[PDB]
């Protein structure tokens, strides 16, 4: 998921990703992580898009 | 400017189709409330 739309996972959002593709459980401790792979750790992996 | 909304119904997911949203901060509501329930009055200030 892009990071131009990293708020439709923040809590309370009223976009279609929180209630149609991922709904997040708060009852146990978690934690969102909005990273980056970079085009030579992928390359050097095998990780596409 | 300011606009103060009464007596009205508004369907929030066409005006959600218009923008794409960066941040939004919230203080004693969430948006997920603002699409389920109703309230007495509605104010919007708007700039850019
Ligand atoms: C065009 C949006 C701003 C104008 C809204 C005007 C009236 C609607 C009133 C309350 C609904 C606000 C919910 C907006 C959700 C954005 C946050 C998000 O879930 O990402």
């Amino acid at each position: 998921l892009p990071f131009s739309m990293k708020s439709t996972l923040a809590i309370g959002s009223a976009e279609a990703i929180s209630m149609f593709n991922y709904n997040q459980d708060y009852s146990n401790p978690t934690c969102r992580i909005h990273a980056a792979v970079t085009a030579n750790v992928s390359t050097a992996l095998n990780f596409t898009a | 400017s300011r606009r103060v909304f009464t007596n009205c119904n508004y369907n929030l997911t066409k005006l959600l189709s218009l923008v794409q949203v960066d941040e939004f901060v919230c203080h004693k509501t969430t948006p997920e409330a603002l699409a389920t329930g109703c309230y007495s009055s509605l104010t919007v200030d708007w700039f850019a």
